[PDB]
């Protein structure tokens, strides 16, 4: 920033803070707009060989829902959908605000 | 027997009770509408399209039928009294701007390809 | 309890459909006939209902094209005719049905393509 | 007559300044206003009738009226006073052009006093909007829809049947 | 089969299909079937006159606790007697897990509002009844909620075109808006996507 | 000894193992009413009396709540009360009985 | 995990009470808010000053569509209609024919601009790059119809527009 | 260009007064602007 | 109306300035999206979820990919994922600073307002360098995302970042310890945890009156099980403690926006299986199956297994859910989509027991209702 220090003191005692550390306007701390090229991975599939896609077709290998007591066609504990919740835990970065 | 279960109704007579109900709260609402809106028609113009509406679909025979035509009535009636409805629902059902489309043979041959 | 109606089932005074597209359409009942550009027979499975084809004019500007009935895409899929049928007759559209077109089994024989005195020896491969 | 009319709409203007100013009282004029849509939709018939080439048109109302009693009417629908007195023929004129050397659009020249005061005719020999398919719209339908903006607070709500319609010199 | 392909719980499944099969034990007046499908979701298929018992069973039941309603909505198969197909999503908070409870209907039959059982469920009924002309009874204020007030039909049965058959513009001569039949300056244009070779060999229908 | 459950509009219970002793006993009390091979009543048996139990051997509160893994005794209260007031309805309804109206041919058939 | 964040508790001793009490009586987190405002005041402002400033873009910006040409003049677009199929609001319309030579071009190639939502799948599904979408934004019109571009109009944007678009191209196809 | 400002003042352009026809001196819009100075003047560019 | 949050007709029902009554009437920007999306393909309608909450885009890109990734029984690259994870946190920075922004000028405060929507202005940058618009890039896509990242995004992602808790902080010192601000928020609109469950509320409708209860925690979906963050959580369910727990919730993000910076995996971006997603242009103009495979995706598109998900998110503005059925075709067949909002607004009339005019203002802006999403 260009404001004179008696300005910025003026700034830091009116907010509390040292303003000129973080300013919201960006001077010259970012990326240039002008990049050198990428070169980019090609990925997992790209194997010459033992590549055969019908190892790895995710859509073939759905099916349809598996059918449980259909009604046209002792022990017996009690059951849950899934095991009851665990407590969350207080925050040990800062439990209170 | 067919096992059919009713809305609100048993038979047809219950039904007719239900549509001479709404059709007395509409007959009775429609002055206050007309004063309300600030409508330009008069009345007995209001009165008779409520009961050109009516008619519309006086040839149902199902009691079910009726019952939801009676239920949408009043659902219309209550977006009419509450004031939800503005003139320009209320004028839709006049179709003002509409130009009258004939209905004789000879004019729809003239006009185009529509039976 | 039950109140055992004896009528017909008549939904069109409930579905908001203008008088015009209920007594002046005839719809069609039908499984497509096969694109005979492709040999796949996956779109002949199930049975169609599609409206009757109205007007379409350019439009003055862009010279698009216009349309004025609102049911020109309107397609349906049923598994059965029958299903076809009741949702037509449901809805009060008049319909034309057509039997569904299935290929007659064929004989196929490799070996016919070398006949000794029949007319099926074939002269290329 | 119309929404925007100079007709129904420069009546109305006159109650601002207490009376309103009537040549012979207004018992010599006869009028027969037409509404502005029966008039656009008889052109709009003209251009599409192939008998109506070289043909000349009347667009006339329903009913005829003595000047007074429209006056009245149109008094009565804007529930406003009505407070009319006889001005002579002189005095109106020199009224009218008094009004005319406004810059801006006048309220009243002596052309439009002389054709306030001036009968409707009566072409019997012309084809009318009832030759064209056109069913002529009386005033008493359609005064209200003119006439509620001219109103107060007290009576914007008042309904069209309540001001009892004119007495017309038909025949 | 590693790096593309979606991995599989078997946990989770086994845990779904035990407790499909508890809630169909409990409730055999009104369970028709009950399903879990392969990514790990339960369905279970009802009987109409079962839906305030089965979501009040699932709402209270201290092993169920499905206190929050996700999700209701209906879809349309034109194909089907009953038309409608009535979806309702709960999530379970205690022990963090989801189902999904299914019922049908078709035009002129009502189904018992869920309003009692859900605080949630009175907009969704609503929308339910605006889109797709399904009627709930008992029902405390049951109106449009999403359509134009007038408005005629439901939009979102198969039947109903696209665009609509109503169409509003401005009108100088009446000074408001008025409604007519819709004219399109361009029709909107019919695509025919579909491979006439099969894509799932998994989900081939017998040939009747 | 315990302020602010920390749920809003869920208030500290004091004396809650004679809360929830109470409302066990007439869960079970409820269910002694319903037939006795219905899975309802057998299942909510076994559950409650397993919580009952673990109730009258706890007298510590903090243990307790840890040994029901019921989240916060007091939300332990309100699901006891929940399943009486569905075991009373559940009573009403008797949904042990067999299913009604088998759907038709093709309801749940997809696609189409 | 979890924390909480209003449940705190103020100290209850003398000093801290008539601190607070101070606080009540004498405003001083209102003169401290009061004082955030001030300064603010005397920081630079984040305006800038358009038209002669302009807001920073980058080269996938998607704007105003175009036709592309190859380097000896002749169109790219050889009548695929993958963009009109793809188009989520069809707002593309094509018509095509052999040319007089031949060649596999278009008649009709219409982009409604008021249906067009600028998502850019037009450009991605082009196998020749002959539609893109170019850096302009400046073109609001004074009429509905000036916005129905046809084939002419997309031509002339192309024209117009390919020194800015081949260098856009050049610094973005390799992430492509 | 002026490097100190802040990202977004730190490039500018003075127009001409006289464009193809229209006399420019208060009427200004940045369409004005021809595709190369353009791709500069957004900085969707380093190098000018 | 300047207070209305968009298009609503709160029709209201007082006595003096109390309220008697609130009768929320929608619809006024219902589209039709859902039809909509059954005349679509599946990569046809992925920008209709741009516009349902037009202050959250790419969480709802995020809820339709994991959808259609369940469905297609696929899985996104790990790159992929720690994108969205990211992105989605600036998104549910940019939806914080809209909310609290807006109903501090709802009630008064102008100021933060434009203090922070610069910082929506950089945000909005970063968007559109990373897909060409500033607010509906569609840059999430089922099979992972459409472009990789150009290269120098990190690095000003990180300077924004560094930045950000500054401007946090001078928010809070304007808002939290102001006695106006707290005598127009405290114990306004006070909601129980019961009746929070039962109306079916979500996110901060939950959390602010004790509900433990977040879905990135629960329901961990693309690599938040590998992030650590704190939930806010609040004792009293009333406005304020909802606008703490949104601030603390900057913050939290804040914090996993850090950490996905510093674990960004090198690889591909979207899944190596061509029939589900495009191939490279290079490879598209080169070999054979690509051009097939993308003139095949880019007219039909993919088929998708026949079945039916319900896929639910975090989203900023609480629980956003997909119910997706599919048909076996390259269309949907039916797409229900939830929004929070819908809840949150069907449960004004109970929150608005016993108040006033400024009070219902204070409520509507506490509940952070977008009308896109509520109507559809
Ligand atoms: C009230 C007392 C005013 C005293 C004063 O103007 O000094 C401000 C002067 C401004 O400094 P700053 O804006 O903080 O520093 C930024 C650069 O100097 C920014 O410098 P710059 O490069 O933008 O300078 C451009 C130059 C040219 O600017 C102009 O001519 C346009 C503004 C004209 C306004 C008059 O500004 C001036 O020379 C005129 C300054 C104000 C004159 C009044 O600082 C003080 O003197 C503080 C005085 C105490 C404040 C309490
Ligand atoms: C096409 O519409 C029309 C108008 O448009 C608005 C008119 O004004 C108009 C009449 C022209 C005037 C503007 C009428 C309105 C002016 C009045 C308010 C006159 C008030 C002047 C008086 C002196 C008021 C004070 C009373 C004195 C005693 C002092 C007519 C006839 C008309 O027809
Ligand atoms: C993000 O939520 C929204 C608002 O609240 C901030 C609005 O005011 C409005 C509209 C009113 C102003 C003038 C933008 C819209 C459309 C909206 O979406
Ligand atoms: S940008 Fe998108 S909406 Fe616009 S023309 Fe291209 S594909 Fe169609
Ligand atoms: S612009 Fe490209 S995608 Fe569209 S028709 Fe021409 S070549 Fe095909």
């Amino acid at each position: 920033a260009s404001a004179t220090r008696v300005i910025q003191l003026l700034r830091n005692w009116a907010s509390g803070r040292d303003l000129q550390a973080k300013l919201q306007l960006r001077y010259q701390e970012i990326s240039k707009r002008t990049q050198p090229p990428p070169k980019l991975p090609v990925g997992p599939s790209h194997k010459l060989s033992n590549n055969y896609y019908c190892t790895r077709d995710g859509r073939r290998e759905a099916m349809p829902p598996s059918i449980v007591m259909s009604s046209q066609k002792t022990e017996k504990k009690a059951v849950t959908p899934a095991p009851p919740i665990k407590r969350w835990e207080l925050s040990k970065d800062q439990p209170y605000l | 027997g067919t096992s059919v279960k009713p809305i609100f109704s048993r038979d047809m007579n219950e039904a007719k009770r239900r549509v001479r109900e709404l059709y007395r709260a509409w007959y009775r609402e429609v002055p206050n509408t007309v004063h309300l809106f600030q409508l330009d028609i008069s009345v007995k113009q209001g009165r008779d399209k409520v009961r050109e509406m009516f008619m519309k679909n006086a040839h149902v025979t199902d009691p079910r039928v009726v019952d939801l035509l009676v239920i949408k009535g009043k659902m219309e009636l209550e977006e009419t009294i509450n004031v939800w409805k503005q003139r320009t629902h209320i004028m839709r059902f006049f179709h003002e701007t509409e130009a009258p489309r004939p209905t004789d043979f000879l004019s729809k041959f003239y006009v185009g390809h529509d039976p | 309890q039950l109140i055992a109606v004896d009528e017909k089932l008549d939904i069109t005074t409930l579905t908001g459909v203008p008088e015009e597209h209920i007594k002046t359409r005839k719809v069609r009942i039908f499984v497509p006939a096969r694109n005979n550009m492709q040999s796949g027979v996956n779109n002949t499975k199930k049975w169609k209902m599609e409206f009757d084809t109205r007007e379409r004019w350019e439009n003055p500007l862009m010279g698009w094209s216009s349309t004025a009935d609102p049911l020109s895409n309107l397609v349906l899929t049923f598994s059965t005719k029958e299903d076809a049928v009741a949702f037509a007759e449901k809805n009060g559209w008049s319909f034309d049905v057509e039997e569904r077109k299935v290929p007659k089994p064929k004989s196929k024989s490799y070996g016919a393509n070398f006949s000794w005195n029949k007319r099926t020896r074939v002269s290329t491969k | 007559f119309g929404r925007e009319d100079r007709f129904l709409n420069y009546f109305a203007s006159m109650r601002w300044f207490g009376g309103v100013p009537l040549i012979s009282l207004g018992k010599e004029t006869v009028k027969q206003p037409v509404y502005i849509v029966d008039v656009s939709k008889g052109i709009i018939n003209a251009i599409k009738d192939p008998d109506a080439k070289g043909k000349t048109f009347a667009f006339v109302g329903p009913n005829r009226y003595l000047l007074f009693d429209l006056v009245q009417y149109i008094f009565a629908v804007a529930y406003r006073p009505f407070l009319p007195y006889p001005l002579p023929h002189f005095a109106y004129r020199w009224v009218g052009r008094l009004f005319e050397v406004s810059p801006f659009e006048p309220w009243t020249t002596r052309d439009k006093v002389e054709r306030v005061h001036m009968s409707d005719m009566t072409l019997p020999h012309l084809p009318g909007l009832e030759d064209l398919g056109i069913q002529a719209t009386p005033l008493e339908l359609k005064a209200i829809e003119v006439l509620r903006r001219h109103r107060t607070y007290r009576w914007l709500t008042s309904e069209m049947e309540d001001v009892k319609p004119a007495k017309t010199v038909n025949i | 089969t590693r790096p593309t392909i979606r991995p599989r719980n078997d946990v989770v499944h086994k845990q779904l299909s035990a407790f499909g099969q508890y809630v169909a034990e409990i409730l055999p007046k009104y369970v028709q079937q009950v399903q879990v499908s392969c990514f790990n979701e339960l369905e279970i298929f009802i009987h109409p006159d079962g839906v305030i018992p089965v979501l009040t069973f699932l709402r209270d039941h201290t092993n169920a606790q499905f206190k929050s309603l996700a999700d209701l909505t209906a879809v349309d198969v034109p194909t089907r007697q009953n038309r409608f197909e009535i979806v309702y999503n709960l999530l379970s908070l205690r022990f963090n897990s989801r189902i999904r409870v299914k019922t049908y209907t078709d035009e002129l039959t009502p189904i018992e509002s869920s309003v009692t059982v859900y605080k949630a469920a009175n907009w969704y009924e609503r929308e339910i009844w605006d889109m797709f002309g399904v009627f709930f009874a008992n029902h405390p204020d049951l109106r449009r909620i999403l359509t134009d007030y007038g408005f005629e039909g439901h939009p979102f049965r198969k039947d109903f075109p696209l665009s609509g058959y109503v169409e509003l513009r401005y009108d100088d001569e009446v000074k408001r808006v008025v409604a007519e039949p819709v004219e399109l300056a361009q029709e909107f244009r019919k695509f025919d996507l579909n491979s006439p070779w099969e894509a799932f060999p998994a989900y081939r229908q017998p040939p009747e | 000894l315990k302020k602010t459950t920390g749920l809003v509009g869920l208030a500290v219970c004091e004396t809650p193992h004679e809360r929830l002793k109470i409302l066990y006993t007439k869960i079970l009390d409820v269910l002694g009413q319903i037939p006795k091979n219905a899975a309802y009543r057998k299942y909510t048996e076994q559950i409650t009396n397993e919580k009952l139990g673990m109730v009258k051997a706890e007298p510590d509160v903090k243990k307790l709540e840890e040994q029901l893994q019921g989240g916060q005794i007091e939300e332990v209260i309100l699901q006891a009360e929940n399943e009486l007031s569905l075991a009373r309805k559940m009573l009403r309804w008797k949904p042990w009985e067999p299913l009604v109206e088998e759907p038709p041919a093709n309801q749940w058939k997809w696609p189409i | 995990t979890y924390k909480f964040v209003n449940m705190r508790e103020p100290s209850m001793d003398m000093k801290s009470v008539t601190d607070r009490a101070a606080q009540t009586l004498l405003w001083t987190e209102l003169v401290r808010g009061l004082g955030m405002t001030l300064s603010y005041l005397f920081r630079e402002p984040a305006t800038i000053n358009y038209p002669f400033e302009k807001g920073p873009l980058s080269p996938r910006f998607r704007g105003e569509h175009a036709l592309r040409r190859y380097p000896s003049g002749e169109e790219r677009c050889i009548a695929c209609k993958l963009c009109e199929a793809v188009c989520p609001a069809q707002a593309i319309t094509i018509e095509a024919e052999p040319r007089a030579d031949g060649s596999r071009r278009t008649t009709r190639y219409d982009i409604d601009m008021t249906k067009c939502i600028y998502c850019g799948f037009c450009q991605e599904a082009c196998p020749v790059d002959a539609i893109v979408e170019g850096p302009n934004f400046e073109f609001s019109t004074e009429t509905h119809e000036e916005l129905l571009y046809n084939k002419e109009k997309l031509l002339n944007n192309g024209d117009k527009w390919e020194a800015e678009i081949a260098a856009n191209i050049q610094a973005d196809y390799l992430y492509r | 260009e002026d490097n100190k400002q802040f990202f977004g003042r730190h490039r500018w352009v003075i127009y001409t007064t006289e464009m193809n026809g229209r006399d420019t001196f208060w009427d200004v819009d940045g369409s004005m602007v021809p595709p190369e100075w353009h791709r500069w003047l957004h900085c969707m560019t380093d190098d000018p | 109306h300047p207070a209305a949050h968009g298009v609503l007709r709160l029709v209201m029902e007082l006595s003096g300035e109390m309220v008697r009554k609130c009768d929320p009437h929608i619809g006024l920007l219902h589209r039709g999206t859902e039809k909509l999306i059954e005349y679509k393909t599946y990569l046809q309608a992925l920008p209709y979820f741009d516009r349902l909450d037009y202050v959250s885009m790419m969480c709802n890109e995020q809820a339709y990919s994991l959808a259609v990734e369940k469905l297609l029984n696929i899985q996104p690259p790990p790159r992929a994922q720690w994108i969205r994870v990211l992105f989605g946190e600036i998104t549910r920075l940019l939806n914080h600073i809209m909310a609290v922004t807006t109903h501090a000028l709802d009630i008064g405060a102008m100021t933060p307002f434009f203090w922070m929507f610069e910082e929506r202005e950089k945000m909005f940058e970063f968007y559109e360098r990373v897909s060409g618009a500033r607010m509906h890039a569609a840059y999430i896509r089922p099979g992972g995302v459409h472009q990789d990242l150009p290269l120098g995004l990190l690095d000003d992602i990180y300077e924004f970042s560094k930045n950000f808790s500054f401007r946090i902080d001078e928010l809070e010192e304007m808002l939290t310890n102001n006695r106006i601000w707290r005598n127009r928020t405290v114990d306004i609109g006070v909601v129980t945890a019961e009746d929070a469950l039962n109306y079916g509320f979500s996110g901060v409708m939950l959390r602010g009156s004790g509900i433990q209860w977040d879905l990135r925690k629960t329901q961990p979906y693309d690599v938040y099980d590998q992030v650590e963050f704190d939930v806010p959580i609040g004792s009293r369910g009333d406005c304020y403690d909802r606008y703490l727990c949104r601030v603390e919730e900057m913050r939290q993000s804040l914090r996993i926006i850090s950490q996905c910076l510093n674990k960004m995996p090198p690889g591909e971006i979207k899944v190596d299986d061509a029939k589900v997603s495009p191939p490279k242009r290079a490879e598209m103009k080169t070999s054979m199956e690509s051009l097939i495979h993308h003139f095949k995706l880019y007219t039909e598109g993919y088929q998708v297994p026949p079945g039916a998900t319900y896929t639910a998110i975090e989203a900023p503005k609480g629980e956003f859910g997909v119910y997706l059925v599919s048909d076996g075709s390259s269309r949907p067949y039916r797409c229900k989509i939830k929004a929070p909002g819908f809840a949150h607004l069907a449960g004004l009339d109970k929150m608005s027991k016993g108040h006033m005019l400024a009070d219902v203002v204070a409520i509507i802006g506490t509940q952070d209702i977008v009308f896109g999403e509520v109507d559809r």
